[PDB]
RNA sequence: GCCGGGCGCGGUGGCGCGCGCCUGUAGUCCCAGCUACUCGGGAGGCUGAGGCAGGAGGAUCGCUUGAGCCCAGGAGUUCUGGGCUGCAGUGCGCUAUGCCGAUCGGGUGUCCGCACUAAGUUCGGCAUCAAUAUGGUGACCUCCCGGGAGCGGGGGACCACCAGGUUGCCUAAGGAGGGGUGAACCGGCCCAGGUCGGAAACGGAGCAGGUCAAAACUCCCGUGCUGAUCAGUAGUGGGAUCGCGCCUGUGAAUAGCCACUGCACUCCAGCCUGUGCAACAUAGCGAGACCCCGUCUCU
């Protein structure tokens, strides 16, 4: 099923093998029957499963070549490497442009999150390091305008569609000119929200295409639909050779895995998936990662961490002031922001041992609160040396009306100010001892 | 539409600017929103306790020092709920007088 | 009474020796009558002798030595 | 008479002997214990006398003798 | 006992500032001199230094008030202090005219003291702009100084005469206000 | 790098109870 | 022969005899007592010698004292002189340097925290007033009015200071003066952020920061009173010699060498004592005795 359910079923199937007193055809056939049943609940097309099973079974029986690997590991390696095929061998880069010109055309059935994925592909190209503008060529739908402009004013991206004066083809052409003297480094332009794929999405699309020589045409397709993804992909591949696909809402309904399998079969290059809602939840088809999460591995908690950028270089200059002893008040914010960019992991609450409530925020209910808890503002409302004291808490013992004035100055109560104070000493003693 | 009664209003240990609304002569030691509600509800007044609200002019964050109390004066039609309670001042005072009698204080 | 030349010289040497402490020696010479008489005395004891050409030689040197060595007290 | 220098007394004596080489006689007296000599030449009527306590004289005398002893024997 | 007031002040004044009008320096000179005097000195009287000392007290105040008027030229708050110093200057001058009436001090010195006291008295009233009272004091001063001047030769009287020449402008000003 | 950076990150989250 | 003599001492009844010394032209050997007194014997040579007198040289000695000179040791009045010279009187003559300021003369200066004065070096202590007209503010107190909040509108009371001014039975001094701090919870103002209240708008308190004649506090000049470390400082009086400094003075010298004269302390000789004296010039006196000779004497 979804990331978590196929993950567990697949993970469970993988696990039995590790505890193996001897590995035999029988055990093979049952572990392979559990990962057969697992993909089918994720809606991976059953001809697709069949083929992939006898691929693994043959790899795992006839050619039993474990050179310096245990039988188990070389079984795991099989069941791993075949799933990365099942979801498209490798990663399909989006090509950046040199000079000043990349024209990208969004298409999408109403229901998929094309509208949200436009602004999420805007977010990417400011992460990749270019300027991107939004031509909002979908015309009738004025809730589409509403959200998409709101998404654009939160980040920093020019959006052009205005009030309904002109037809689509002409408000594209005038949108491109409006941002071609303003750097046309990438344009992201969406055709409107149509009912079905049957001569509604594409029958329009290539009217819009004919005005602007499209450098990649991306189709935002809803994972929810599962293995109807393929019948979509087929159609778009054929009509448009420069199609890519972006597979959205991986959370939610359990057809995610078979949404992935099905598009990846066509050979229509999957270019993105959506991992959920926030602006940064738009991952660059990390299908190597995703498929690892599926088989498990899992894991995937070191994976996002180590792989990320501020982790080899920028685990140094924070990391010395840590190791000398310059407190943490200057590490709170950094770690709450440098990570604020958020990448969800289970291990987020692995360090703090505490089986009690959720359980379900495994998960980001901390992120969901607009900022990252009320800590910054009592930090600002301390004096710099009130922090830099070798025990700032000692200062709020000795003088008692510091804990009142700093509570009022930040806007907390004294109770929540008292929580931070003892938390600081809690990190301290722990590390000492 | 109920009205607001913060303990600061009835605190004889607070100055004017600190939120006192009644003469020190009638004010009280350290009234707790709870006690305020307990004496108001026991006179026939319609009232509910907003346990976690905090008075803006209250630097402290402790419990004995926070909470808010809400009492209904008039009725949707307009008639006062209790003739003896026109204004808010009326309630504040009535409270300031009855709390130093609560068993929990005479103890 | 005359003494043999040699003997004379011995007695004389003796006179001088006896008169050192406190006394005086007298010696007198005169032509004997060729010879010459020689006499010496300390006051009481008296010695004499005759010296001739036959004997002047052995005698003079001897007599000469006697006078020289025995008259010492002078300045 | 007595004389104060051997010089005078010498010729005085020699001359006297000369004027009578037969009566004249010469005596000598030495007293060791008193440390003095004493020569006298007489004629038994004339008398010459020399007294000394100077050693420088013993030779002058031993000579005189040796001289008178020569005349007496030529 | 003897004390020649006008001659003392005129020679102290000219040597330590008032040649150029520097009342600060001269007042300081009066203060330090008063230090020396009291130090050496430390029943009516014995010596004539007591008389010199009190005069220095009257001189200090007087010079100050004069420094002040150059300053209150722009700082009217000082003019209040000016008048205080001047009223003090007279207090010490009266106290001086009090000491010189002891009968072991000659009458020439009696004259100087009452002429000095008149001078300052003239000055205070002249600053209060009390034109009749001030002119009384200025004439009293003029009268006594003229009395001193006659009893001496013209040479000795030169100093006295230049002082009455000195206060004659002051006398003139008072007049044109009581016209 | 991966060790400390990852281990400090880990040690911090556990120690800080909120 | 006739072939020494003298002086002194000694056994001794007595002397030969004994000893020492000096000397004359002069000696040798052997043996021994006669004997109560008083004197040995023998050899060698020979008519020349022995004894004594006298005498020149004095070869010749002694004694003694004297000259001359004073020996040895030592209290000591002074006639006489001396050693050191004491004491007294008198002052010559000569010489040098002297109003380019000498003895004599006055005044003052020099190191000065003892007087005066210059410029004071340089450091301190203690102080620095009120009455008023009006405007300014900040706080507080007591009310009225509107309102669901924040809050807004209006009447007073009082306290604090500030303001350019006006004045005082007020002062030794009283400048309507200057700067700083104004911080962690006690000035005011402007207050990001946060915070409280508010649908919102905005407001309330108010931190960080900034700002101020107007909360307080403090420092500074100005000012008086009260003290001055220490004055390698300058000019005027004082203090040990006046030496070095300055100005002048009556006045005309001063310094040095010594001379003559009388008397003499203390010590000394002339004093006292005893071996004062050898013979340096020489004394008295006595005398031994050779050389020559007188006299007597002889186998």
């Amino acid at each position: 099923m979804v990331l978590a359910d196929l993950g567990r079923k697949i993970t469970s199937a993988l696990r039995s093998l590790s505890n193996a007193t001897i590995i035999n055809e029988e055990v093979l056939n049952a572990m392979l029957k559990e990962v057969c049943t697992a993909l089918l609940e994720a809606d991976v097309n059953i001809k697709l499963v069949k083929q992939l099973r006898e691929n693994v079974k043959s790899a795992i029986d006839l050619e039993e070549m474990a050179s310096g690997l245990n039988k188990r590991k070389m079984i795991q390696h099989a069941v791993f490497k075949e799933l990365v095929k099942l979801v498209d061998p490798g990663v399909k880069a989006w090509t950046p442009t040199k000079g000043k010109q990349n024209v990208i055309m969004f298409v999408g059935l109403q229901g998929s999150g094309k509208t949200t994925t436009c602004s999420k592909l805007a977010y990417y190209y400011q992460r990749k390091g270019w300027k991107t503008c939004l031509i909002c060529a979908d015309t009738f739908r004025a809730g589409a305008f509403d959200q998409l402009k709101q998404n654009a004013t939160k980040a920093r991206i020019p959006f052009y569609g205005s009030y309904t004066e002109m037809d689509p083809v002409i408000i594209a052409s005038e949108g491109v000119e409006k941002f071609k003297n303003e750097n046309f480094e990438i344009i992201i332009v969406d055709t409107s929200g149509r009912h079905k794929q049957e001569d509604s999405l594409f029958e329009e699309m290539l009217q819009v295409a004919n005005a602007i020589q499209p450098d990649n045409i991306v189709y935002v397709m809803d994972a929810s639909i599962g293995q109807a993804c393929e019948a979509q992909a087929k159609a778009f591949k054929d009509k448009v050779d420069v199609a890519s696909v972006i597979v959205t809402k991986l959370d939610g309904h359990a057809k995610g895995g078979g949404a992935l399998s099905a598009v990846a079969a066509t050979k229509s290059p999957i270019i993105f998936i959506g991992t959920g809602e926030h602006i940064d939840d738009f991952e660059p088809f990390k299908t190597q990662p995703f498929i690892s999460k599926l088989l498990g591995m899992g894991d995937i908690e070191g994976l996002i961490d180590k792989v990320n950028e501020l982790k080899l270089d920028d685990n140094e200059a924070l990391i010395e002031k840590l190791k000398h002893g310059q407190f943490t008040l200057r590490d709170m914010y950094e770690q709450f922001q440098n990570i604020m960019k958020m990448g969800p992991f289970s291990q987020i609450l692995g360090m703090i041992p505490g089986f009690g409530t959720d359980f379900m925020s495994k998960g980001n209910e901390q992120e969901s609160m607009a900022r990252l808890k009320k800590l910054m503002t009592i930090m600002d409302s301390m004096n710099d040396q009130e922090l830099d004291s070798t025990d700032g808490a000692k200062v709020f013992s000795k003088q008692p009306g510091r804990i009142q004035r700093v509570a009022r100055g930040s806007g907390v109560s004294t109770r929540d100010v008292q929580e931070l104070l003892t938390q600081y000493t809690k990190f301290a003693q722990m590390v000492k001892k | 539409r109920f009205i607001c009664i913060y303990p600061a209003y009835l605190n004889n240990k607070k100055t004017i600017a600190e939120g006192r609304r009644i003469p020190i002569s009638k004010a009280v030691e350290n009234p707790t929103a709870t006690e305020i509600q307990d004496v108001c509800s026991a006179v026939g007044l319609n009232v509910f306790l907003e346990k976690n609200k905090m008075y803006s002019r209250e630097w402290n964050r402790d419990v004995q020092y926070r909470g808010r109390v809400r009492v209904q004066l008039k009725q949707e039609d307009g008639s006062l709920c209790l003739v003896q309670f026109p204004s808010r001042k009326s309630v504040m005072l009535y409270a300031a007088e009855m709390i130093p009698k609560l068993k929990t204080r005479t103890q | 009474v005359l003494l043999e030349s040699e003997q004379f010289l011995t007695e004389l040497t003796r006179l001088f020796q006896k008169c050192r402490l406190s006394g005086s020696v007298f010696i007198t010479l005169k032509k004997y009558d060729n010879k010459c008489l020689l006499r010496a005395t300390d006051g009481k004891k008296k010695i004499s002798t005759v010296v001739s050409s036959k004997e002047v030689n052995k005698f003079q040197m001897a007599y000469s030595n006697l006078l020289r060595a025995n008259m010492d007290g002078l300045k | 008479a007595q004389y104060q220098t051997w010089e005078e007394f010498s010729r005085a004596a020699e001359k006297l002997y000369l004027a009578d080489p037969m009566k004249a006689r010469v005596v000598l007296k030495y007293r060791h214990s008193d440390g003095s000599l004493c020569i006298k030449v007489t004629d038994d009527l004339v008398c010459l006398v020399y007294r000394t306590d100077q050693a420088q004289d013993v030779k002058k005398i031993e000579k005189f003798h040796s001289q008178l002893m020569r005349l007496m024997v030529a | 006992l003897s004390l020649e007031i006008l001659q003392i002040i005129k020679e102290s004044q000219q040597q330590h500032g008032l040649r150029h009008g520097d009342f600060q320096r001269y007042r300081g000179y009066c203060s330090r001199r008063q230090r020396r005097l009291r130090k050496t000195l430390n029943d009516l009287l014995t010596d004539n230094r007591y008389l010199l000392l009190v005069l220095m007290d009257a001189e200090r105040a007087w010079s100050y008030a004069m420094q002040l008027k150059q300053e209150a030229n722009t700082e009217p708050r000082k003019r209040f202090h000016l008048l205080s110093r001047l009223r003090k200057a007279v207090k010490h001058a009266e106290e001086l005219e009090r000491l010189c009436e002891s009968n072991r001090v000659d009458a020439k010195t009696k004259l100087e003291a009452q002429a000095y006291t008149a001078y300052l008295s003239g000055m205070l009233r002249f600053e209060h702009q009390e034109w009749k009272a001030a002119i009384e004091a200025f004439n009293k001063c003029k009268t006594i100084y003229e009395k001193l001047a006659s009893a001496f030769t013209e040479e000795q009287a030169v100093l006295y005469n230049q002082r009455v020449e000195e206060i004659s402008p002051n006398i003139r000003y008072c007049a044109y206000n009581i016209g | 790098l991966g060790f400390p950076i990852n281990f400090l990150t880990l040690y911090v989250t556990v120690q800080h109870k909120k």
